[PDB]
RNA sequence: CGGUGAAAUGCGCAGAUACCGGGAGGAACGCCGAUGGCGAAGGCAGCCACCUGGUCCACCCGUGACGCUGAGGCGCGAAAGCG
RNA sequence: AGCCUACGGGCAGGCGCCGAGGGUAGGGCCCGUGACUGGGGCGAAGUCGUAACAAGGUAGCUGUACCGGAAGGUGCGGCUGGA
RNA sequence: CGCGGGGUGGAGCAGCCUGGUAGCUCGUCGGGCUCAUAACCCGAAGGUCGUCGGUUCAAAUCCGGCCCCCGCAACCA
RNA sequence: UGGUUCGUGGAGCCAUGGGGGAAUCUGGGCGGACCACCGCCUAAGGCUAAGUACUCCGGGUGACCGAUAGCGCACCAGUAC
RNA sequence: GAGCUAGCCCUGGCCAGGGUGAAGCUGGGGUGAGACCCAGUGGAGGCCCGAACCGGUGGGGGAUGCAAACCCCUCGGAUGA
RNA sequence: GAAUGCCGGCAUGAGUAACGAUAAAGAGGGUGAGAAUCCCUCUCGCCGUAAGCCCAAGGGUUCCUACGCAAUGGUCGUCAGCGUAGGGUUAGGCGGGACCUAAGGUGAAGCCGAAAGGCGUAGCCGAAGGGCAGCCGGUUAAUAUUCCGGCCCUUCCCGCAGGUGCGAUGGGGGGACGCUCUAGGCUAGGGGGACCGGAGCCAUGGACGAGCCCGGCCAGAAGCGCAGGGUGGGAGGUAGGCAAAUCCGCCUCCCAACAAGCUCUGCGUGGUGGGGAAGCCCGUACGGGUGACAACCCCCCGAAGCCAGGGAGCCAAGAAAAGCCUCUAAGCACAACCUGCGGGAACCCGUACCGCAAACCGACACAGGUGGGCGGGUGCAAGAGCACUCAGGCGCGCGGGAGAACCCUCGCCAAGGAACUCUGCAAGUUGGCCCCGUAACUUCGGGAGAAGGGGUGCUCCCUGGGGUGAUGAGCCCCGGGGAGCCGCAGUGAACAGGCUCUGGCGACUGUUUACCAAAAACACAGCUCUCUGCGAACUCGUAAGAGGAGGUAUAGGGAGCGACGCUUGCCCGGUGCCGGAAGGUCAAGGGGAGGGGUGCAAGCCCCGAACCGAAGCCCCGGUGAACGGCGGCCGUAACUAUAACGGUCCUAAGGUAGCGAAAUUCCUUGUCGGGUAAGUUCCGACCUGCACGAAAAGCGUAACGACCGGAGCGCUGUCUCGGCGAGGG
RNA sequence: CGAUGUCGGCUCGUCGCAUCCUGGGGCUGAAGAAGGUCCCAAGGGUUGGGCUGUUCGCCCAUUAAAGCGGCACGCGAGCUG
C-alpha cells in the first residue's frame, strides 16, 4: 500500500534545503555541526 | 412565504428553502463593487480557534455602506434587491443621481426604482439615514451606531429591528433586538426600517449538507470525548456528566456570566 | 402592610404599606347604556379614516313570473384546544 | 400408415383453440375461537366518601382543557331547565 | 461467612450517646352531644423495654452470647 | 526579590522591579537589627598590562595502545551503509 | 519531522451506462374569483440499479507470506457530508 | 565457561522448505567449448478501458553499438535492465524563465518580545490557474512540433511610406469564471458499399461469382461557404471613478432593435506538399524493394470534444493580477504612438531512456501502491460491463516424470432435504430484458424489483412510425399482426436479486479503532438551556497580532438532547449558577490609645490595641431541557386472596404519564398463551420493576441498515455419509 | 510466572467396574408373564432430535440399553472458537 517516502525534488529542497536551514537558529547550528564533525554533505543533494 | 419540499427523498420533507421572489433580475454581482475576494479561513496564523469550521461554497465578499453620511444630501435610486451569502439579510444596489453605485443592507417594504437620500434632511420613510437625534420616538430602526462616525454595528440581521423610545440630553435609548435598553449617542446615523427578510427565521435545512454548504462542520459532543480531551468525557456508558457543564477549557456554561463588570461601557446600559 | 368569618402562609427596618414626580409595557374601553341597536347564526362597544355587506322609507319610475324551499356540495361557525 | 357401397369424397386416426376440474400464488368478505385486557348489565344486608335533588349547605347544567382513590374540583366561554 | 442500624403498652414512633424520670399520636375502656352512628367533648386504664448472664448502690439505658428484622459488601483471575 | 555560609532568621552588607524622595565636607555610606561613642571609606562616569584558563595548531617526552587494542577512521571515513 | 496520517486554505481534474420522474411551464376542467384536478412538457434529489473510483461486510486462502495487512469469491457508496 | 553478554568464524535442521500468481507450451534450424533457457521459423496459448499507445511525478545512463560472463539473474545462459569502451539528448513557435497573480512565504514603513526572535499595509517571491506565436511528412543503431522538406506565424531594433495630439506602474472597461440538464451545426472516431485501386487464390464435396482478401487518407495561408460567440449608434448635462480626461458611471429627449452591421472563433473547400495496405521476394537482431502513374469516391452512426464568454433551471451564489482596448496627467508636441513594406536581432534551462512498472514508492527482476489523455470490432436492450478478437504486447528467468496419503482451488451425485452448527458459516437456489400482476402499514414519496407469474431462439409473409437523403430508393433507429422449424433446454456460452413473516437498536445518506471491533458507538438536520451590545463573548499568543468577522441577537460561542408524533410530572434541603449599595468575618494600607531599646538631651529605632479598611466566605432570596433526588412499618371489604380506605413515622419531595422478566429480572428455563413432535432463545400477555421512567429524555413511529434475535418457503455436500473426477503442490 | 493455553463441541480413542443392556445365579411378600434385591460377570453394545455456549438437565420419538467415572475435569505443534 502507499508508504512514507513519496519523493518530491520540491519538498526536499524546501523542507531540507541550504536557504531552509539559514532561515532558522536552529537550521544554522545543523550545518555548524556538521561542518564541525566533516559531512561531505551538509544538505540532502536534491536535484 | 418560504417554499417547501416533497418528500420525494428523505430530508426533502423538512427541508425548506427561502422565498427568492425579492431578489430582482439581478442575479450576478456588481463589479466596480465587491472588488475584494473573501478570504477563507478557520485559523488565525496557525492553530484552529474558533473550533468546526471549513468546507462551505467559495464566496465573493460584497462591500457594503456602513457609512452614510459620504452622500449626505445626495439621493439614490434602488435598482436591484441582491443576494449576498456574506449575510443573513438581502442587499441592495443603490444607483446615486451622483453617479456612484453603492450597495446596502435592504430594509422591509423597500421596492425597485424607490429613491432614498442620507442626511440630517431626508424624511422619515424606509431606506432613508438619518442621525438618531433626528428620527422620531418610537419609531423602527436598523442600521444603527453604537458611537458616532465608527460604522452601522447594530441591527443588521435578517428581521432584526431596533425602536427608538427616548433622549436624555445629547443621547438616544434604544430597545435593541436582544431587549437591552442601550442608551448611543445622539448623532449616531441609523437607516430607519426594520430589516426584513424576516423568513430566515423559517428556514428548516433538512439535512447535513446545508450545514456543510454555509461551512458548519460537524460539533461533537464532550459526552463523547474522553477526560484527556473535555470535562465531560470519559465513563462507561453515558456518563450524565458528573460536575457543573463546562466548555473544553473548564469554564461553566450555564449560567455563568462572562462579561467584564468593570466596563467602561456599563453605565451606558440598561436592561438585559 | 396583605388577607380573613377569624387567622395563617406571604411582604417589609436591606426602608415595605399609604404619597408624589417621571418612565416602560400589555390588555380591556368607564359615564353615554337602555326593558336599547346591528347581524343569517357565532357574535359585535373608547375615537378617527379608508375598503365593505345587509336593511328600512317615500316616489310608484323600468324588467316583467325572473318566485319558494332545498338531499348533496360549498362557506361561516362562541369558548377551550393544536402548529 | 390403414378401412369404404358410385373417390379433386367418406371413416378411423393426428394436431389446434375452448374446456369441467385439480394444483400454485396473492387478495376481499364473513363465522368460530384465544392467554390477557377495556368498559356494560344484574346480584344478596360488603368497603370509601356525599357529587346531584331545598341557595343541597361552593346555584345547577354544558362544550372544552388540565388534575384528583371516586363521586368530582378548577380555568375559559355559554344557558334559565337558578336567585 | 463479613461490616453497621434495630427489636419499647394493641399499631407506628420517641427516650439509649451523658444510667436513677418511660413521653407522643392513634387505638381500647367509661360517660357526654344525637333519635342512632361517625365527627367532637370530658375522664381513665394498659409496657417481664426480644431472651441469657455481669457491671454498678442501681440497667430500656452500659458490656458481652444467642434468636429475629433492615441496609451494604461478597472483588481479580 | 537575588547574591553571599545565611532557607526570614536578631538579617546586616551588595544589587535591584515598584512607591515616596534629600544634601555637597556642619555633606554622605560602612563596621550584621537598633541607639550612643569610637574608628574605616568617599557611591550614583570610564580605561588599565602582568601573573590566570583552554588546545583547532607545531615540537619534545611516555614503567600509553599495538589492528576486537589505540581516536569513530593506521587502509582516501564522518566514507560506505 | 504534516513527502505516511488528520484537518483546513489556494488551484485543476474525475464520476460508463441505464432507471425513477419533485417543483416549475402549456392546455383542458373547476370557481363569482380561487383553492384544486387532469393530461403533455420538464428533469429535481446527501433518489434507485451498476463500471471506473473510494472502501473493507462474511467466508476461505495466506502465517520464516507475493505481501511487517496480501490474494480469491462475496459485499457498501458510487452528483456527494 | 556461561552474563537470552559483544565481535568474527564454522556447524545442525538438510541436500530438507523454497525457486515469487494454474496465461502453456511443442518442433525444426543457426551460433556456440558448453543451449529447455540466446537468435530465426512454423504450430499452440494469454491480455486487449490492457498485460496496448501518449504524458506528468519520480529515477538518473538504465537508451544504441562493439567486445565479454567472475559476480547480479532464485536454475541455465552464448542472453540482459550486468562488466569494459565508444556513441547518442540539437527549439523564437513544445514546457519553464528574462510576464501575471492565488493560498502561503517574505517584507522598506510600523508594532511587539529577556536574547534568539513574533507579527505586519504597500512591495516582492510563489502555479497543472490567467497570458503567449507550429501543423503535416521524412530521415538516425540511438534525437526530433528540436535536424530536413512544404506550408504558416510571434516579438523586438533600424529605415524609408502614409495617419493621429502622442504619452504613465494612474482612471475605466475587459480578463471574469458556480452546479445540473441541455438545443443547432460541426469535428474526432466508427460501420457498410453493387463504386474505385491492387499482388494473387478457386483448395476437400460445391462456387469464375455485384466471388475471396487488402486498401480506399493526412495537413493545408488568404479567399470564399456553413454553423456560432461577442458588441447598439448619435446629441447634450454631469457634483461620482481620491489630480485630469473626450473614457467609465448617472440623468434627459431623439434613431435603430436587430447579430442588419463590425469584429472574433470553429468546421469544410482551398495554391500546394505528403502518405499509401494485404500479398510476393531477401543479407541480418532488423528493416529494404515491388505490389502503385495506386485508388484516394458514396452513404450511415456519431460524441463527454469544437463554435464557448451558447441556452434553461436552481441556490449552496460561485479567484486575483498581468497581457488586451480606451482615457487623460506631468513631460512632450524636430519628439512619440498607429497601420503597411524592407532589412536585420531573437538569449538561459529541459529534451536519451523507464514511466500501472524488472528502471518510481515497498532492503528483492516483491501477486501491494502510483496522477492525466487515446483506448478499435463483433454480439449480449445500454455501457469503459461481459465473451472473443484488430494494432500492439506477452507465456510472468527453474525444469523433467509420476498419478499415494493429505492440502488449496474446482466439477458432479442416488434417497433425504438444515437432521450440520453457536448461527443455513460456507456452498447452493434466484439472477438480464419485455409484459401481466402486487398485501399490511404509510409521513401519501413509499413499501415495489413486494410477492407470484408468463414470453425470450431460427425462418417465411404482411404491415405502422420516425432520422438522413428532395416527398423516393438506399443506410439506420424504433414497433404491431400471422404462419411455421428445431433441440432437453432460445439472456442455449460469460456478465446479472433467493424470498417472506416478525421483533431490538439507531430516524434516515454519512463517520469511526491506517494494521483483530463499522456497531445499538460518532456525526446529522431539529429541540432546549446558557453566555455575548461589538475594541462582543470565546480561542491561540508573554506581547504585538490574529481567528471569531471584513459577521452584529433571525448573529456568534458553550452545553446537552438527536427526524417525526404524543409528552416531559413533584422536590431549591446540600452543590453549581443568578440577584441582593443590610449585617458578620476578612489581607495590604490608614490610624495611633499604650509600651519598649539607646542618648545628657534635642532626637533616632522598634513594637503596638480601639477604629476606617475590598473581593471572597458566612447570611437572605431565585433557579432543574443546572449537579442531583424522587420513602418505611402496620391494619382494613359479602368465602379465601388482594386492598379502593385508615393509623403512625420520617423526608427537601416521597416515581405522575408511559413502558415493564426488557441491551434493564438476582430467585428465573418466573407464570399463562402462540410457533415445534419436542422451544433456557423468539413473539403476545401478567406485574412480585433485586436494580425502567421522561432532553445521561419516556412511549411510539413509515422508510432506511454488509447491525442483533426468532420463524417459515424455495434450494443445496452443512449433515445422514460419503464417493468419483480435475488442476496447483 | 526467561509461559504447563482455560470451558464446551468435533475427530480419535483407550482403561477401571462400584454394570444400563445382553450371559450365569441365590433370596423374594417369586403362581405365570413382568418385577424387586444381592452375587459372578466387563466380551460386545450403549439411538436420532427440540432448547441452551453450555458440561449437566428438561423434553420429543424410539430402544435390549440410552451406565458411571479415569486418562493435565484425555485429546487446540489435530480442528473449531
Ligand atoms: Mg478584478
Ligand atoms: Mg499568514
Ligand atoms: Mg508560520
Ligand atoms: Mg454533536
Ligand atoms: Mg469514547
Ligand atoms: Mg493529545
Ligand atoms: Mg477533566
Ligand atoms: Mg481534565
Ligand atoms: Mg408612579
Ligand atoms: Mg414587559
Ligand atoms: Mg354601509
Ligand atoms: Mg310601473
Ligand atoms: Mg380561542
Ligand atoms: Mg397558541
Ligand atoms: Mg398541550
Ligand atoms: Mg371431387
Ligand atoms: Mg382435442
Ligand atoms: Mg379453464
Ligand atoms: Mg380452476
Ligand atoms: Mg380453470
Ligand atoms: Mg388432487
Ligand atoms: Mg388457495
Ligand atoms: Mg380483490
Ligand atoms: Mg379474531
Ligand atoms: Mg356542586
Ligand atoms: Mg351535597
Ligand atoms: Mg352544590
Ligand atoms: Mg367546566
Ligand atoms: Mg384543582
Ligand atoms: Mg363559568
Ligand atoms: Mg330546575
Ligand atoms: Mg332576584
Ligand atoms: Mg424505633
Ligand atoms: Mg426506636
Ligand atoms: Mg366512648
Ligand atoms: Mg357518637
Ligand atoms: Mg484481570
Ligand atoms: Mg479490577
Ligand atoms: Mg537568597
Ligand atoms: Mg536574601
Ligand atoms: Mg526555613
Ligand atoms: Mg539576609
Ligand atoms: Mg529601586
Ligand atoms: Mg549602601
Ligand atoms: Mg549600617
Ligand atoms: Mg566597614
Ligand atoms: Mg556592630
Ligand atoms: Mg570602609
Ligand atoms: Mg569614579
Ligand atoms: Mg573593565
Ligand atoms: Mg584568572
Ligand atoms: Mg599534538
Ligand atoms: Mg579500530
Ligand atoms: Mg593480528
Ligand atoms: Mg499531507
Ligand atoms: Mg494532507
Ligand atoms: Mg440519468
Ligand atoms: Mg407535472
Ligand atoms: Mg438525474
Ligand atoms: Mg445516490
Ligand atoms: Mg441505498
Ligand atoms: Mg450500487
Ligand atoms: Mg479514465
Ligand atoms: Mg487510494
Ligand atoms: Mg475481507
Ligand atoms: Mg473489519
Ligand atoms: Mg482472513
Ligand atoms: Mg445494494
Ligand atoms: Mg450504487
Ligand atoms: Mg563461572
Ligand atoms: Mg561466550
Ligand atoms: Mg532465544
Ligand atoms: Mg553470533
Ligand atoms: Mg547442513
Ligand atoms: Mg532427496
Ligand atoms: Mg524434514
Ligand atoms: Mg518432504
Ligand atoms: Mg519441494
Ligand atoms: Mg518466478
Ligand atoms: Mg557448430
Ligand atoms: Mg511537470
Ligand atoms: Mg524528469
Ligand atoms: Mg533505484
Ligand atoms: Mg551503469
Ligand atoms: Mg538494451
Ligand atoms: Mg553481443
Ligand atoms: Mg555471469
Ligand atoms: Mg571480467
Ligand atoms: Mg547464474
Ligand atoms: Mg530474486
Ligand atoms: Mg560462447
Ligand atoms: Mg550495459
Ligand atoms: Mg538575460
Ligand atoms: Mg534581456
Ligand atoms: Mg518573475
Ligand atoms: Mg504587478
Ligand atoms: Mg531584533
Ligand atoms: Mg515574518
Ligand atoms: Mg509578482
Ligand atoms: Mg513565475
Ligand atoms: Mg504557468
Ligand atoms: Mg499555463
Ligand atoms: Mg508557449
Ligand atoms: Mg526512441
Ligand atoms: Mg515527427
Ligand atoms: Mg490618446
Ligand atoms: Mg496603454
Ligand atoms: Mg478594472
Ligand atoms: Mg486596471
Ligand atoms: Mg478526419
Ligand atoms: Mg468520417
Ligand atoms: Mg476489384
Ligand atoms: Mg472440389
Ligand atoms: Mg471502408
Ligand atoms: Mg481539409
Ligand atoms: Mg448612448
Ligand atoms: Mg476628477
Ligand atoms: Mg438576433
Ligand atoms: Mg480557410
Ligand atoms: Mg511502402
Ligand atoms: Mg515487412
Ligand atoms: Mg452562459
Ligand atoms: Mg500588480
Ligand atoms: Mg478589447
Ligand atoms: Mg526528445
Ligand atoms: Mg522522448
Ligand atoms: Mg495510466
Ligand atoms: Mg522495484
Ligand atoms: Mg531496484
Ligand atoms: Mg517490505
Ligand atoms: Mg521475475
Ligand atoms: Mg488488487
Ligand atoms: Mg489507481
Ligand atoms: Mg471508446
Ligand atoms: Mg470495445
Ligand atoms: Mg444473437
Ligand atoms: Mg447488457
Ligand atoms: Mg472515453
Ligand atoms: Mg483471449
Ligand atoms: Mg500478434
Ligand atoms: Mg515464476
Ligand atoms: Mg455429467
Ligand atoms: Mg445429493
Ligand atoms: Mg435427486
Ligand atoms: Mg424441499
Ligand atoms: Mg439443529
Ligand atoms: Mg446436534
Ligand atoms: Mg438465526
Ligand atoms: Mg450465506
Ligand atoms: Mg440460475
Ligand atoms: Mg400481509
Ligand atoms: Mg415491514
Ligand atoms: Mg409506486
Ligand atoms: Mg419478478
Ligand atoms: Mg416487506
Ligand atoms: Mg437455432
Ligand atoms: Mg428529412
Ligand atoms: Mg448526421
Ligand atoms: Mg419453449
Ligand atoms: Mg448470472
Ligand atoms: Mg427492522
Ligand atoms: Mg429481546
Ligand atoms: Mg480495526
Ligand atoms: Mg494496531
Ligand atoms: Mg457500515
Ligand atoms: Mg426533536
Ligand atoms: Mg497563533
Ligand atoms: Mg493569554
Ligand atoms: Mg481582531
Ligand atoms: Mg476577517
Ligand atoms: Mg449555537
Ligand atoms: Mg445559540
Ligand atoms: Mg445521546
Ligand atoms: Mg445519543
Ligand atoms: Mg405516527
Ligand atoms: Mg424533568
Ligand atoms: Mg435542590
Ligand atoms: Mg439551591
Ligand atoms: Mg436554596
Ligand atoms: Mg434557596
Ligand atoms: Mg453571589
Ligand atoms: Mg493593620
Ligand atoms: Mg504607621
Ligand atoms: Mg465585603
Ligand atoms: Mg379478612
Ligand atoms: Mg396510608
Ligand atoms: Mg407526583
Ligand atoms: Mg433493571
Ligand atoms: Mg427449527
Ligand atoms: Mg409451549
Ligand atoms: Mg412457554
Ligand atoms: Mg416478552
Ligand atoms: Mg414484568
Ligand atoms: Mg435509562
Ligand atoms: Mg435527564
Ligand atoms: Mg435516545
Ligand atoms: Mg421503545
Ligand atoms: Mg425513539
Ligand atoms: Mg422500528
Ligand atoms: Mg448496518
Ligand atoms: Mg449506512
Ligand atoms: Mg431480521
Ligand atoms: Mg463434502
Ligand atoms: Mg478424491
Ligand atoms: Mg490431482
Ligand atoms: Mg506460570
Ligand atoms: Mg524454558
Ligand atoms: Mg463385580
Ligand atoms: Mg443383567
Ligand atoms: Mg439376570
Ligand atoms: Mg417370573
Ligand atoms: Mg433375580
Ligand atoms: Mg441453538
Ligand atoms: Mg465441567
Ligand atoms: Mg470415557
Ligand atoms: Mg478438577
Ligand atoms: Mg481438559
Ligand atoms: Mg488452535
Ligand atoms: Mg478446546
Ligand atoms: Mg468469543
Ligand atoms: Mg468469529
Amino acid at each position: 500500500m502507499k508508504r512514507t517516502w513519496q519523493p518530491n525534488r520540491r519538498k526536499r529542497a524546501k523542507t531540507h534545503g541550504f536557504r531552509a536551514r539559514m532561515r532558522t537558529p536552529g537550521g544554522r547550528k545543523v550545518l555548524k555541526r556538521r561542518r564541525q564533525k566533516g559531512r561531505w554533505r551538509l544538505t540532502p543533494a536534491v536535484r | 412565504a418560504v417554499k417547501k419540499f416533497k418528500p420525494y427523498t428523505p430530508s426533502r420533507r423538512f427541508m425548506t428553502v427561502a422565498d427568492f421572489s425579492e431578489i430582482t433580475k439581478t442575479e450576478p454581482e456588481k463589479s466596480l463593487v465587491k472588488p475584494l475576494k473573501k478570504t477563507g479561513g478557520r485559523n488565525n496564523q496557525g492553530r484552529i480557534t474558533v473550533r468546526f469550521r471549513g468546507g462551505g461554497h467559495k464566496r465573493l465578499y460584497r462591500i457594503i455602506d456602513f457609512k452614510r453620511w459620504d452622500k449626505v444630501g445626495i439621493p439614490a435610486k434602488v435598482a436591484a434587491i441582491e443576494y449576498d451569502p456574506n449575510r443573513s439579510a438581502r442587499i441592495a444596489l443603490l444607483h446615486y443621481v451622483d453617479g456612484e453605485k453603492r450597495y446596502i443592507i435592504a430594509p422591509d417594504g423597500l421596492q425597485v426604482g424607490q429613491q432614498v437620500v442620507a442626511g440630517p434632511d431626508a424624511p422619515i420613510q424606509v431606506g432613508n439615514a438619518l442621525p438618531l437625534r433626528f428620527i422620531p420616538v418610537g419609531t423602527v430602526v436598523h442600521a444603527v451606531e453604537l458611537e458616532p462616525k465608527k460604522g452601522a454595528k447594530l441591527a443588521r440581521a435578517a428581521g432584526t429591528s431596533a425602536q427608538i423610545q427616548g433622549r436624555e440630553g445629547d443621547y438616544v435609548i434604544l430597545r435593541l433586538p436582544s431587549g437591552e435598553l442601550r442608551k448611543v449617542h445622539g448623532e449616531c446615523y441609523a437607516t430607519v426600517g426594520a430589516v426584513g427578510n424576516a423568513d430566515h427565521k423559517n428556514i428548516v435545512l433538512g439535512k447535513a449538507g446545508r450545514s456543510r454548504w454555509l461551512g458548519r462542520r460537524p460539533h461533537v459532543r464532550g459526552a463523547a470525548m474522553n477526560p484527556v480531551d473535555h470535562p465531560h468525557g470519559g465513563g462507561e456508558g453515558r456518563a450524565p456528566r458528573g460536575r457543573p457543564p463546562a466548555s473544553p477549557w473548564g469554564w461553566q456554561t450555564k449560567g455563568l456570566k462572562t462579561r467584564k463588570r468593570r466596563k467602561p461601557s456599563s453605565r451606558f446600559i440598561i436592561a438585559r
